């Protein structure tokens, strides 16, 4: 049972954007599917529900988003859509798709709880423009070597909007990696650092590639961080 | 339409300690309550449904009780991996409504950070910009201070710091601080240093390097 989200990114105020979610491992038709949003540094708020094929009015929304948002489903492909028409500044958030009760669940007519959520999709409302990031190696050295360890990383700079994903060696290096939050620079562009501390003895034998994804600009860079020669 | 009051907003405990969180509903929701755990950056996870029913896969230390307008979620033996923000959800009537959330953090043994400095790569230098990075690694508590000095001239306005959530293994913190100069202002000066203050250090520590080396 899974939920994969997609879409999102930047959107001019008063514009439109469609956010989607794909579901596998279950009979999509037989379940209610809700949309929930989290404002940055805030709690969850329910955005609405798409009903499970036993309803003629197949949708419910919260009053706050009721005149601007439309929730729909694909005719046959197991997809959930959330189209944010005439977006406002207060609609910037992470939108999660979640799964609700089954059509045989007695509680589901008036409400219900979830069990599986999607990873989330970031919807940023701004009139800036998309920028791909620059990826710079933070090479390991005596300055970055402590005892029995070295620290190397990536500097992902001058990108917009959020977010950026960083992984190390295709996700196989998950020990000691620290992906830092992004800071909004003076220019209006973000910057984040990704460091991983590894054993010094492997720096001439082991190969270190940081993977950087910026889906909004469709930019992926797999950077070789290497010990400086000197 | 149905208000949810969750307390506490923030909790700190040690490993092995009992944490309790309550939830208050404006009207009775019977047993239509669920509890979720959001580890930062990830998706929420269902922990409890039907007020007290533990969802398969969840450690038996979690336990929800209550009904009507008063609910709780205990965590008996706190583990470092149990760090997240916890939310109650009401399923009795539309709109589906959540609590404000409770953040759970560990209390651990004070740890001093490792300090690492990173000069600008020649790649970033050919583009005309210089960025020096300072890294503070695996410290506790979260307060820390980072002062950039260029030729022993302290700096403000050209720097930005960032901090991580607690680790799910050792409950420690990390911090990067980035100093952004131009290729001109950078190449004018010689020594670039980073002075870290923490309570796990009896002395501030300073990592320097000289430009071009």
């Amino acid at each position: 049972v899974q939920l994969v989200q997609s879409g999102g990114g930047l959107v001019q105020p008063g514009g439109s954007l469609r956010v989607s979610c794909a579901a596998s491992g279950f009979s999509f038709s037989d379940h209610d599917m809700d949309w929930v949003r989290q404002a940055p540094g805030k709690g969850f708020e329910w955005v609405g529900r798409s009903r499970n094929k036993d309803y003629s009015s197949t949708t419910e929304y919260a009053a706050s988003v009721r005149g601007r948002f439309t929730i729909s489903r694909h005719t046959s492909e197991d997809l959930l859509y959330l189209e944010l028409n005439t977006v406002k500044t207060e609609d910037t958030a992470v939108y999660f798709c979640a799964r609700g009760p089954h059509h045989s669940d007695r509680s589901g007519y008036y409400g219900g709880t979830f069990d599986i959520w999607g990873q989330g999709t970031m919807v940023t409302v701004s009139s800036a423009s998309t920028k791909g990031p620059s990826v710079f190696p933070l090479a390991p050295s005596s300055k970055s070597t402590s005892g029995g360890t070295a620290a190397l990383g990536c500097l992902v700079k001058d990108y917009f909007p959020e977010p950026v994903t960083v992984s190390w060696n295709s996700g196989a290096l998950t020990s000691g990696v620290h992906t830092f939050p992004a800071v909004l620079q003076s220019s209006g562009l973000y910057s984040l650092s990704s460091v991983v501390t590894v054993p010094s003895s492997s720096l001439g034998t082991q190969t270190y590639i940081c993977n950087v994804n910026h889906k909004p600009s469709n930019t992926k860079v797999d950077k070789k961080v290497e010990p400086k020669s000197c | 339409d149905i208000q949810m009051t969750q307390s506490p907003s923030s909790v700190s405990a040690s490993v092995g300690d009992r944490v309790i969180i309550t939830c208050r509903a404006s009207q009775g929701i019977s047993s239509w309550l669920a509890w979720y755990q959001q580890k930062p950056g990830r998706a929420p996870r269902l922990l409890i449904y039907d007020a007290s029913t533990l969802e398969s896969g969840v450690p038996s230390r979690f336990s929800g009780r209550g009904s009507g307008t008063e609910f709780t979620l205990t965590i008996n033996s706190l583990q470092p991996e149990d760090f997240a923000t916890y939310y109650c959800q009401q399923g009795n009537m539309f709109p589906l409504t959540f609590g404000g959330g409770t953040k759970v953090e560990i209390k651990r043994t004070v740890a001093a950070p490792s300090v690492f400095i990173f000069p600008p790569s020649d790649e970033q230098l050919k583009s005309g910009t210089a960025s020096v990075v300072c890294l503070l690694n695996n410290f506790y508590p979260r307060e820390a201070k980072v002062q950039w000095k260029v030729d022993n001239a302290l700096q403000s306005g050209n720097s930005q710091e960032s901090v991580t959530e607690q680790d799910s293994k050792d409950s420690t913190y990390s911090l990067s601080s980035t100093l952004t100069l131009s290729k001109a202002d950078y190449e004018k000066h010689k020594v670039y240093a980073c002075e870290v203050t923490h309570q796990g250090l009896s002395s501030p520590v300073t990592k320097s390097f000289n430009r071009g080396e």
